[PDB]
């Protein structure tokens, strides 16, 4: 038992409310709004279109809110009374929890933790409670090796750019390193660059490099090595 | 005379170092034992992983905690992972732990901030349907909060893990119970514990 996350939308419940003290006296029986609402309520209060994780994100949310808001003007609009009224609206709510029912399965597939490496915090939705918080996804220790070869005397670009860091959250500097044989590192650069430029390369500059993500957290969210050839 | 035998040692289960020793690196949450831990880096991050190969047990089997509870379940694990100063409380099944005392303030904050999370059954060490390689919610069981299943602190800390802890009376800094995290600043609050534990003064 669970509910239609979209209640946790604050013009979907306002909604509702305006629909219980605002339509009902002009459309409907007094002796009817209690039961009908205690159906609406109960409607809202169990979700069972939906293997669901109980959250959602901002957008995924604001779809299904825009959607049944939507549906829900046009029903009101057309100022519709008793059973016509009832029946139409509960139909109405039935196919909109199959439509929210896609965009859920959509969100888990395509937008729930969409790293392939590392970790991404992103902010979601907890359905059960309306409760918004960030979430650790968790997919890698490693974000793996790249092999990169560069011609003598021209420019080494080492990309640490993933797909995701855009969209997650709670992300510091990008650290280079370099890592020597003998079992020690030293931090070259630190910043908002995701990118370390070394210019014009010389045999001296191969070898191996680390890039570490830090995250406000106290782990780094992506951890790339980089191994470099010099071509003579 | 004192159980220095039972001191600074790992258990032998599956996953455990032989011996504790430091480590250069530790994810997240299992940080405070760098020192000297029983976990590998490896077994640190498996602790923090959706359905860890750990145990191969679902903590989301209601759905997705809140990131606060499962915080305080991860750092369960890596205490029990990763502590140097569990020997008192080693024993067979090859081993594993029994009855350690967690500080008041430990069980209860976990159990404060797990309130409003959701679980199925009040005994998480067994009745479980398994069908899919992980459990799941047997049928009829109902997803509620973690306080109707585990209405005390102490039923948390029990019950969970099976009674590998036990939800002690006493107090942080007491000298007689252990913190299952801590802060790395503040040195380890376990270490003398343990020696008390070990030594024919306490049982
Ligand atoms: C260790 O390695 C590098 C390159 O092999 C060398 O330049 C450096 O002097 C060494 N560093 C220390 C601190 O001994
Ligand atoms: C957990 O499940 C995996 C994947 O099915 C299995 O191969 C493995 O043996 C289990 N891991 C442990 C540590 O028992
Ligand atoms: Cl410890």
């Amino acid at each position: 038992r669970s509910p239609w996350c979209v209640i946790c939308d604050p013009s979907v419940v306002l909604a509702l409310k305006s629909l219980e003290k605002d339509y009902l006296p002009g459309h409907l029986d007094a002796k009817h709004h209690k039961a009908m609402m205690e159906r609406v309520e109960n409607a809202v209060k169990d979700f069972q279109e939906l293997a669901y994780m109980g959250v959602v994100d901002e957008a995924t949310l604001q779809k299904g809110s825009w959607s049944l808001l939507k549906d829900l003007k046009r029903i009101t609009d057309s100022d519709v009374k008793g059973d016509l009224f009832v029946k139409e609206l509960f139909w109405m709510l039935h196919l909109q929890k199959e439509t929210f029912a896609t965009y859920v399965a959509r969100f888990q597939k395509e937008a729930y933790c969409p790293n392939k490496c590392g970790v991404m915090l992103q902010t979601l939705i907890w359905c059960k409670n309306c409760k918004k918080e960030v979430h650790a996804c968790r997919k890698s220790y490693d974000c793996g090796e790249r092999n990169v070869e560069v011609p003598q005397m021209e420019d080494m670009i080492l990309d640490c750019e993933l797909n995701w860091h855009q969209a997650s959250e709670g992300l510091t500097d990008y650290s280079f390193y370099r890592v020597w044989g003998n079992n020690t590192e030293t931090l070259v650069s630190k910043g908002k660059e995701a990118t370390l430029t070394k210019p014009m390369v010389g045999p001296e500059d191969a070898g191996s490099y680390r890039c570490e993500l830090g995250s406000v957290n106290s782990s780094p969210a992506t951890i790339i090595n980089f191994h470099v050839t010099v071509l003579p | 005379p004192w159980g220095d035998e039972l001191l600074n040692i790992c258990m032998n289960a599956k996953h455990h170092k032989r011996v504790p020793s430091p480590e250069d690196k530790l994810y997240e949450e299992c940080i405070p034992w760098k020192d000297n831990a029983c976990c590998t880096l490896t077994t640190s991050w498996e602790a923090h992983l959706d359905v860890s190969p750990l145990y191969n047990f679902s903590l989301f089997h209601c759905g997705l905690l809140m990131p606060g509870c499962r915080k305080h379940f991860i750092q369960a694990i890596c205490f029990y992972e990763c502590s140097p100063n569990l020997g008192p409380w080693i024993q067979p099944v090859g081993e594993r732990v029994v009855n350690v005392p967690l500080c008041q303030e430990d069980c209860e904050e976990w159990w404060e901030d797990c309130r409003m999370s959701y679980t199925c059954k009040s005994n998480w060490r067994g009745g479980w349907d398994w069908s899919q390689g992980k459990n799941r919610c047997p049928k009829g069981a109902q997803c509620l909060p973690f306080s109707h299943y585990f209405p005390t602190p102490a039923d948390l800390c029990e019950k969970t893990w099976s009674n590998s802890f036990k939800a002690s009376p006493e107090r942080r800094n007491s000298g007689r119970c252990l913190q299952k995290w801590f802060e790395p600043a503040q040195g380890n609050p376990n270490v003398a514990v343990a020696r008390l534990f070990a030594s024919e003064f306490l049982e």
